[PDB]
DNA sequence: CCAGCTCCCTGCTGGCTCCGAGTGGGTTCTGCCGCTCT
RNA sequence: GAGGGAACCCACU
DNA sequence: AGAGCGGGGAGCCAGCAGGGAGCTGG
């Protein structure tokens, strides 16, 4: 993951900005699906 | 160097290593000397021909290996051994290059005329 | 395989596919005269995505007269015996996902280039 | 055949064939140098009426300002068509990804303007200055009059006061221009 | 495929139930928490097919102060929705005396459609929802508080206790998701209760704008 | 040695090459301080300029200059930073 | 197959608390459980959210526009504190809460996301010359 | 920071030269004009650029590098401050004699030895 | 000094050169044509107008400009109706005064032993290499620049071309 | 039956405004050379 | 008991 | 004749073309 931090991610978050430069998720998993390496 | 050699790999390594100490082979053959001489440039095969003129016939094919390396838009006519051909041809470019190195250096320099600022002296009252 | 371009002969142009429905075939036709000629390949266009996985024939047998490049004389030549040989890897686009070498025979009159 | 015997030196190449044919089928329509010239005027600086003027100005873009360096004399195209097929082979080689693209920070890219160059460029201007005004002067005094005198015709001042001014200021140009 | 869009079904009835308790309508604990086994006994297995229809899907909710407050939850079988599917809900609406409903739609509405809807607001207030919005309940997830619509009273007493204006509150939109899950309209305030790192609780109040 | 490793101390002294590499990688610092001051200023310019006049009012709450409530109290607590300190809860990690 | 803003995703299983998913077990005790968790390159947020086990309730994006429009004002609010402490405590600096509370609560007071530019300093109710004297002089007192 | 640079020591940026000599010395070094071929030889020799203009192809760029290089080294028609690349890989002989071309001296190695000697 | 010394001995008759000749119709024809540049040493002229020797320390002392005047031979040709061609020679016509890098060829310090530069009051150690304009020493900073009449192909990013060759 | 024509969504292109704080010191240029008229 | 501005360059923290 | 004077990026916004429902009309 190459997720920005520092000064240009404090720049794209008090400037409200619709293009961040690397948008991201956390996806969590419910269940057994989050227990096994497969069915993730 | 994690290799072992024999006496023949280890004396033409040694020699393969320094083919400018060689001034005259004494009486070795060249299918003994075959290996030493082929990783060799073609100035180091005239030195060692021409103190070691016995050779000269049996080296020949050698000569092929440098021709194709030097002159690999070529071929021998009938009557010409590989020495003899990269002599000559050795010979004529170099003579090719001088007599342009003559020409190129006389016919830009001497020839023609170039234009540039020349001193004046002059200390004109055009500027008062 | 490829399809390259086949060209006119009236006016040296492009040959464009097109059809005849009266004999069914396939024909490469001139759109500036009016030549036509039956076509050889069917294949019209084909995409490789995947086809890059050789990079040899790119490769010119000059890079053994290159003094930059690494050689090593563990890697004999397999077409003519010659001990040493320059190796690199590829220098495309397409070298990314790989750190591949390829070997050139440094002997004149060769030129034989190999992988590993 | 001509063009892509310009661009593509290797014939058995096929993936450079594959990229130049969309610039061939776009530029089908066109077929002959009059109609081309034609193209390329009506896009111009100013596109002129007359479609001879859009010719003429086609041409001298082609041949004055397209390419100095490879000629700029007459019927010297096919070295400046064997440059632009270079251009256009350097795209394709970096298009796909054959060539390494090149680098704006390798110093082997850049050249350094010394006193000699930019002194030449602040000369030339200056000169093509003085003969304007030179050129002006005279004209004036051939309308109304007959004759001129060269010595009070020349301005010594532009070439001399300019290069003082840039010199003394850093400002690398004209002092009307200084911005 | 029959069983994904089955589970897309029960996903949304349970999201929309799941809304219409919170919002005060009487939604009791059995059609809270049911399965999709009970789902599929109810309704059916092959929504393609026809055996889970959403014509018959449509909820019918009754608020608990007031039980002749009821609200419907309409579910289009189109996948856009125009103006006649508005009007024979808004005609079924009439004939069963009822100015509340939400449009549970699959890709969405014609802007003529929401046009109508916003003309029709002041008599009957028909919410917009796409199918997509509601295959989670978002007001479960962790970064949303606790949303409590307040009373007019509970306002007032807020505006007296504070000696605000309403225009000094801060603010929500009606467009806002959790405000589109409450069903607020303009001028309402939302309690927010939320945990706080330094206080340990806090609670904020946002005027709907 | 070719990508840029330095196997040398500073006591030792620095091979040319190593030397070169050094260089290159300490004038990435100085380019890094030279061009983060420029836009880290405007950040602080425009966080200051966004906020100046929200303050806490005689009421306890925290407002701006329109008198529209940003905090009903400030921090959530009604405290101010310079007294409050780091502490553990007790009753938070051990089990029942 | 998949979501078409999504490019790549990235599972992994975190060897961190940062990332796990912490519980009370049956004695009591807060347990971290080592549990695979995926990260992506592009945010579809919503559509992640509704696929099958997928956890609604923690999944998250660092998009603050999308969380805004999918989750609403306060749970950007809370999203907006958590990136800004992730940049500020990256370093292992500390930064008191209510600062960073007070930054949130300022870009999201009015309902919608007001950024810390001219776009969202100046369109507010402030007077014009709060708003000439940040940025765009002549052209606030022009409109004044 | 960057972008005001100094000279090194040794570093000695070119002055200019005409490209004549060494246009005439390629134009009779078998080296074949652009006008005079067909494209199809194009393909297996070598461009020969000189300051950035394609003047030809060569059939045999080893030997006539060997050739410049030795020209350039006893300072005959070739000028000390030219500068001569050969690309090989892309099949290329670029000749510069324009000004701004920052060089410095090194010392010329032949066969692992220097030719820099005690005398 | 290199730089400058190319400018002066090549650059300047060479911008002189191609420059093209003026033709000037209303008629009568007026064809200018100027052929051969002369630079003299730098040289002081004071209001009395008689010329001497600048030296470097009076053009700093004194705020001169440290330059020397610069001279064109040029030709007019006359072309009437019913007349032959009419040669006019302008010799050594003074059009402007070049400034000159100190310890250059045309400064009157080259070739001065130290002794010579010593007593002239300069330092043999200056190095030179910059220019006297109002009495102050001015140094012409090096540019860099794109090279020219070289292909250089990039990839313009965000734009509409994936790749571009540039000359 | 079915063709006709008007008014809100999206997307592209162009304008438009921003780009750290505070200190020393310097040089140059403003403010120009043709006049028409006595 | 105090009569220019502007532009540019260098430098400092 | 000679003194004095007129003549680079990075990210917001709105304004246009293209689409695509949908009422009135035959
Ligand atoms: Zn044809
Ligand atoms: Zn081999």
């Amino acid at each position: 993951k190459n997720v920005t931090l520092g000064v240009p991610r404090l720049k794209e978050l008090i400037n409200i900005s619709k293009k961040p430069k690397t948008p991201s998720l956390t996806v969590f998993l419910l269940g057994q699906s989050a227990r096994d390496a497969e069915r993730a | 160097l994690p290799k072992m050699m024999t006496l023949h790999q280890q004396c033409i390594r040694v020699l393969k290593n320094n083919i400018d100490s060689i001034f005259e082979v004494g009486g070795v053959p060249y299918s003994v000397l075959e290996p030493v001489l082929e990783r060799c440039t073609p100035d180091q095969l005239y030195r060692i021909e021409e103190y070691n003129h016995v050779l000269i016939e049996e080296t020949d094919q050698l000569w092929k290996v440098h021709c194709h390396r030097d002159f690999k838009e070529e071929r021998p006519e009938e009557y010409e051994s590989w020495r003899e051909m990269y002599l000559r041809l050795q010979d004529a470019r170099e003579q090719r290059l001088r007599v342009l190195t003559k020409n190129i250096q006389f016919a830009h320099a001497n020839k023609p005329k170039g234009r540039q600022a020349k001193m004046a002296f002059v200390n004109s009252v055009a500027k008062p | 395989g490829f399809v390259g371009i086949r060209f006119c002969q009236e006016c040296n142009n492009m040959l464009y596919p097109k059809e005849d429905k009266e004999n069914r075939i396939l024909l490469y036709a001139c759109r500036n005269c009016d030549y036509q000629q039956e076509a050889d390949n069917s294949c019209i266009y084909v995409n490789k995505i995947t086809h890059e996985v050789d990079e040899l024939t790119q490769i010119i047998a000059d890079v053994s007269q290159d003094p930059t490049l690494p050689r090593t004389e563990d890697h004999p030549c397999q077409k003519c015996g010659h001990k040493e040989a320059v190796f690199f890897q590829s220098h495309s686009a397409r070298a990314e996902d790989a750190m591949r070498l390829y070997y050139v025979c440094t002997a004149p009159h060769c030129g034989h280039r190999w992988t590993e | 055949r001509d063009i892509l015997e310009h661009i593509i030196y290797d014939f058995e190449d096929p993936e450079m064939m594959e990229m130049v044919k969309p610039s061939l089928d776009e530029a089908f329509v066109i077929q002959e140098q009059n109609v081309a010239l034609n193209f390329i005027g009506s896009r111009g600086a100013k596109p002129g009426v007359t479609k001879e003027k859009r010719i003429k100005y086609a041409k001298e873009v082609l041949q004055k300002e397209m390419l100095p360096h490879v000629g700029v004399s007459d019927f010297c195209e096919t070295k400046k068509a064997y440059f632009l097929g270079y251009m256009v082979h350097r795209l394709l080689l970096a298009a796909l990804g054959r060539r390494e693209l090149d680098d704006r920070d390798h110093y082997g890219n850049k050249r350094l303007d010394l006193a000699g160059p930019l002194l030449a460029f602040l000369f030339r201007g200056m000169f093509k200055n003085l003969l304007k005004e030179v050129r002006i002067y005279a004209q004036k005094f051939i309308d109304r009059g007959k004759d001129f005198n060269l010595e009070l015709a020349i301005k010594t001042r532009i070439i001399s006061d300019g290069l003082k001014y840039s010199l003394a200021t850093g400002n690398w140009g004209d002092q009307k221009k200084a911005h | 495929d029959d069983e994904e869009e089955t589970y897309r079904l029960w996903k949304i009835r349970k999201t929309i139930m799941q809304l219409c308790h919170d919002r005060g309508y009487l939604v009791t604990q059995d059609e809270l928490d049911q399965t999709l086994e009970e789902f599929k006994a109810q309704f059916g297995d092959k929504p393609s097919e026809g055996r889970p229809r959403r014509t018959d899907l449509t909820v019918l909710v009754a608020h608990n102060d007031d039980p002749t407050d009821q609200m419907f939850v309409f579910f289009p079988e189109e996948p856009k929705v125009g103006i006649k599917t508005i009007k024979v809900y808004c005609q079924r609406m009439q004939e069963e005396n009822i100015t509340r409903a939400l449009i549970v739609v699959q890709q969405g509405m014609t802007p003529s459609a929401k046009q109508s809807l916003v003309d029709m607001a002041p008599k009957y207030i028909l919410e917009q929802f796409l199918q997509q919005e509601l295959l989670i309940n978002i007001t479960e997830h962790e970064l949303v508080p606790e949303h409590v619509v307040m009373t007019k009273e509970e306002v007032t007493e807020l505006l007296a206790r504070y000696k605000l204006r309403e225009n000094q509150l801060p603010r929500i939109q009606a467009g806002d998701p959790v405000a589109r899950y409450f069903g607020i309209k303009r001028g309402q305030v939302v309690k927010i209760i939320r945990p706080s790192e330094t206080a340990g609780r806090y609670i904020t109040y946002r005027l709907v704008q | 040695e070719s990508r840029g490793f330095v196997e040398n101390s500073y006591l030792a002294g620095l091979t040319p090459t190593e030397f070169f590499f050094h260089a290159m990688g300490g004038r990435e610092g100085l380019i890094d301080t030279a061009v983060k001051t420029a836009e880290t200023g405007y950040i602080q310019r425009r966080l200051i300029k966004s906020m100046e006049s929200v303050m806490v009012k005689y009421d306890a709450t925290v407002r701006n200059s329109i008198n529209q409530v940003v905090q009903l109290r400030y921090g959530e607590d009604g405290l101010a930073g310079e007294s409050v300190e780091f502490q553990n809860l007790a009753t938070l990690k051990p089990s029942n | 197959q998949g979501i078409e803003q999504i490019s790549k995703v990235y599972m992994h299983l975190p060897q961190t608390d940062n990332k796990k998913k912490i519980i009370i077990t049956e004695d009591g005790e807060f347990k971290a459980l080592q549990e695979w968790i995926l990260e992506t390159d592009g945010v579809s947020l919503m559509r992640v959210l509704s696929e099958k086990d997928v956890d609604p309730v923690r999944t998250t994006s660092n998009d603050i526009v999308e969380i805004f429009t999918v989750l609403g004002i306060e749970a950007v609010r809370k999203a907006l504190e958590r990136e800004l402490y992730h940049v500020i405590s990256f370093d292992g600096s500390y930064v008191n809460y209510r600062h960073l509370a007070l930054l949130c609560d300022t870009m999201t007071c009015r309902g919608h996301l007001m950024a810390i530019t001219r776009h969202g300093v100046n369109r507010q109710d402030t007077g014009p010359l709060m708003k000439c004297s940040f940025e765009e002089t002549v052209d606030v007192l022009m409109e004044a | 920071v960057g972008l005001v640079k100094n000279l090194a020591l040794m570093a000695y940026i070119s002055v200019g030269s005409q490209p004549s000599p060494i246009l005439e010395f390629l134009e009779e070094w078998s080296m074949e004009n652009l006008e005079e071929i067909s494209p199809a030889a194009i393909a297996d020799a070598t461009k020969i650029f000189v300051n950035g203009c394609w003047v030809g192809i060569h059939k045999d760029p080893e030997q006539l590098m060997n050739t410049l290089r030795k020209l350039r080294r006893q300072m005959d028609i070739i000028v000390s401050e030219v500068s001569m690349i050969r690309d090989i890989r892309e099949r290329e002989i670029r000749i510069y004699t324009d000004a701004g071309r920052i060089c410095r001296p090194l010392l010329i190695v032949e066969k692992q030895k220097l030719l820099l000697k005690k005398r | 000094l290199d730089s400058f010394d190319e400018f002066i001995q090549m650059s300047v008759q060479r911008i002189v050169e191609d420059a093209p000749p003026i033709d000037l119709q209303a008629p009568p024809r007026y064809l200018l044509k100027f052929e051969q540049i002369y630079l003299s040493k730098p040289t002081h002229w004071e209001r009395d107008g008689a010329p001497s020797p600048m030296m470097p320390n009076e053009a700093r002392l004194r705020n001169l400009t440290y330059s020397a005047p610069l001279y064109v031979d040029i030709t007019k040709t006359v072309i009437k109706e019913g007349e032959e061609q009419l040669q006019t020679q302008h010799q050594k016509t003074f059009i402007g005064k070049i400034p000159i890098m100190l310890r250059s060829t045309y400064c009157l310090l080259n070739g001065l032993t130290d002794r010579d530069l010593c007593e002239l009051n300069e330092c043999p150690l200056d190095p030179g290499g910059y220019f006297i304009i109002n009495g102050s020493e001015k140094v012409l900073i090096a540019q860099e620049k794109m090279a020219t009449n070289t292909v250089y192909v990039f990839a313009k990013k965000d734009s509409k071309y994936a790749y571009t060759g540039e000359c």
